[PDB]
């Protein structure tokens, strides 16, 4: 069945850099797109960052725009987040969720656009915060 | 050989991607890279026409 | 942006007590609205996917209805394995904003 596994985050000098992974079995990671999202506490949940099924596409919210950067790669099965220039309100657990279906179908410019997801698969999160 | 692929649709500004398994004979790999990649055999010759 | 608002913010409920939850968006969102429930210290779970589409292993007990800008959540007899945080996310947007997140616990 679908395993979701991250790690990778921790403890990291404010305004610095972290690298956070994520792997996957169970399925064709080749045809699903992946999402990152955080759970910081008290505050709702919050979707920060997406990335199509062939990796070239990406997507961020505003608020870590341009900071973080999303990447995988399909050999390996693998994705995985960077971050540059954190800061102190992205202390929270990062959730590697994936979509619901896959890629397959029309589409205009990249293979999974032009359809609606919504997270099905989420994987055990991983803490991540910042301090002195 | 479980392929999957892009294609063309009846809208000339939409795109699909599809998947059809194909027999190992009518299949060639580009040797670009391994283990994907994958061409029809005998698309540097000519078109085949659908029967 | 579009913004999301769930209410009640919390409440309290008893096995076999029944009691609803519903938000609603600032913009229309047609039916494009997913639920889910999280048990504390774990991650969450989908439970419905469309605005009335139950999602596969959950208990048939579960339903949801609402389209255009309101909707809502009954959880029917609530069991004692039905506490937990649920959060109302809407997609078919760029941010995919989630709900504030409603705990409903024991009375
Ligand atoms: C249907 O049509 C769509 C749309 O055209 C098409 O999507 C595109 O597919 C191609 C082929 O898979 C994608 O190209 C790959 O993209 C990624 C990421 O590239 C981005 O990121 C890098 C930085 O990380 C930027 O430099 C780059 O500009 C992009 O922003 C790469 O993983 C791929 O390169 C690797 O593979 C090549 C082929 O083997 C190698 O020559 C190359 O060196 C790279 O390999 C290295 O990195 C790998 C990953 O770390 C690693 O595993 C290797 O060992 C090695 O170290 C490649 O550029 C393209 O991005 C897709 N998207 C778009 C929008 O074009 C679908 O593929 C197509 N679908 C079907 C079924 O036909
Ligand atoms: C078209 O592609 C085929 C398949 O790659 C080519 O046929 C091969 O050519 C190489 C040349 O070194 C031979 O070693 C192989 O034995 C050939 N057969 C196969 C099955 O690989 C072919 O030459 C290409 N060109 C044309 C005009 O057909």
């Amino acid at each position: 069945e679908v395993h979701l596994v991250e790690s990778g985050g921790g403890l990291a000098t404010p305004g610095g850099s972290l690298r956070l992974s994520c792997a996957a079995s169970g399925f064709t990671f080749s045809n699903y797109w992946m999402n990152w999202v955080r759970q910081t506490p008290g505050k709702g949940l919050e979707w920060i960052a997406s990335i199509n099924s062939a990796g070239g596409a990406r997507d961020y919210a505003d608020s870590v725009m341009g900071r973080f950067t999303i990447s995988r790669d399909n050999s390996k099965n693998t994705l995985s987040l960077k971050m540059n220039s954190l800061r102190t309100e992205d202390t929270a657990v990062y959730y590697c969720a994936k979509v619901d279906e896959d890629d397959y179908g029309y589409f205009s410019i990249v293979p999974g656009d032009l359809k609606k997801y919504y997270f099905k698969y989420w994987g055990q999160g991983v803490q991540v915060t910042v301090s002195s | 050989k479980n392929c999957s692929f892009n294609m063309t649709t009846e809208l000339r500004d939409k795109r699909q991607k599809v998947y059809s398994l194909f027999y190992r004979l009518d299949i060639v790999p580009i040797n670009e890279s391994q283990g994907s990649e994958y061409r029809l055999i005998n698309c540097n010759t000519s078109a085949c026409t659908q029967a | 942006d579009i913004q999301m608002t769930q209410s009640p913010s919390s409440l309290s409920a008893s096995v076999g007590d029944r009691v609803t939850i519903t938000c609603q968006a600032s913009q229309g969102i047609s039916s494009w609205l997913a639920w889910y429930q999280q048990k504390p210290g774990k991650a969450p779970k989908s439970l419905i996917y469309k605005a009335s589409s139950l999602e596969s292993g959950v208990p048939s007990r579960f339903s949801g209805s609402g389209s255009g800008t309101d909707f809502t959540l009954t959880i029917s007899s609530l069991q004692p394995e039905d506490f937990a945080t649920y959060y109302c996310q809407q997609y078919d947007s760029a941010p995919f904003s989630f709900g504030q997140g409603t705990e409903v616990e024991i009375k």
